[PDB]
């Protein structure tokens, strides 16, 4: 069973 | 927009991974020796360090790397899976105390997340919360040096 | 001479955020 | 809260030129630091306390393009190497440092924040030296204290063999002195 990416966080808060 | 932190999960649980120097790092106790998913299929770990509780795969798509800390500050900031920032006071090579203890539920699912310095550079990876009666007052962490060395 | 022109910006006020999926 | 930053290009080469000539910029402004250009060069301008400051060696005596046409500088100090225009509508200002910290963080035009140790009123050494090509375009950018307040503005690199080991900056004190003169 693989580890799946379910989301991401941008530390600078860069929108778009 | 690319993220330095990936919110990842296995069949058992959810945690975080942090991309530092081209590698997507996370806690071995969460990922084990599993491969990470990709549009071209499972990619295997590049580093597996059971002792240091560290695993690493090549950084995935939609990610950007974090720069390791070199200012040696003791004022750290833990980023949670909810994007919450928690100031932590570094107490040692791999330990730090929350400036304001939080319920363990608040830090739940953030292992693998980054411990940042005042410049937003990686000081280490959140290994485990150190709690007393369901209250996290401190945290264990894998220093970036360990990562830098493993590579 | 010509005016100084803004060709971009650097934002310091942003805080960590979960990238919204489109 | 750690210092994190991000950059966004709002305009291209050809649009920059036209805007330079017309002096009328209709683009929306956001942010504390503006990436700025002249037909000659590109650098940075930092908004501190309602005023958008930059290096005189970059802006010279030029006006800044705005939605109402060109805007004359409010302050100019060839000696302090500073110029300032009213902060664009939409921008956000930083506030001067008061904590007297000696651990500073330089924000580059690439939105990277690098640690510098203060070695005097206008100098600081890079904890991690970088080639000067990396610092290119960052003149006028801010040097922040750990709390994110303006300590100074980047002015020049202290390099040898093409590597910058220290940075020369204009302390936020010269700004007040300039506004006073
Ligand atoms: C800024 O205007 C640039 C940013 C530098 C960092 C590398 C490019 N700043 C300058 O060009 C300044 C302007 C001119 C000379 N400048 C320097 O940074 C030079 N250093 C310097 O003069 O150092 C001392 C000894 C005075 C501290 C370097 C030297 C190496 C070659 C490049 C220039 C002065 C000081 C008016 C921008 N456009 O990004
Ligand atoms: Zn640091
Ligand atoms: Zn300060």
């Amino acid at each position: 069973g693989s580890v799946v990416i379910v989301g991401r966080i941008v530390l600078s808060g860069k929108p778009a | 927009v690319e993220g330095e932190v990936q919110i990842v999960s296995t069949a058992t649980q959810t945690f975080l991974a942090t991309c530092i120097n081209g590698v997507c790092w996370t806690v071995y106790h969460g990922a084990g020796t599993r491969t990470i998913a990709s549009p071209k299929g499972p990619v295997i770990q590049m580093y597996t360090n059971v002792d240091q509780d560290l695993v690493g795969w090549p950084a995935p798509q939609g990610s950007r790397s974090l720069t390791p800390c070199t200012c040696g500050s003791s004022d750290l900031y833990l980023v949670t899976r909810h994007a919450d920032v928690i100031p932590v006071r570094r107490r040692g090579d791999s330990r730090g105390s929350l400036l304001s203890p939080r319920p363990i539920s608040y830090l739940k699912g953030s292992s693998g997340g980054p411990l940042l310095c005042p410049a937003g550079h990686a000081v280490g990876l959140f290994r485990a919360a150190v709690c007393t009666r369901g209250v996290a007052k401190a945290v264990d962490f894998i220093p970036v040096e360990n990562l830098e060395t493993t590579m």
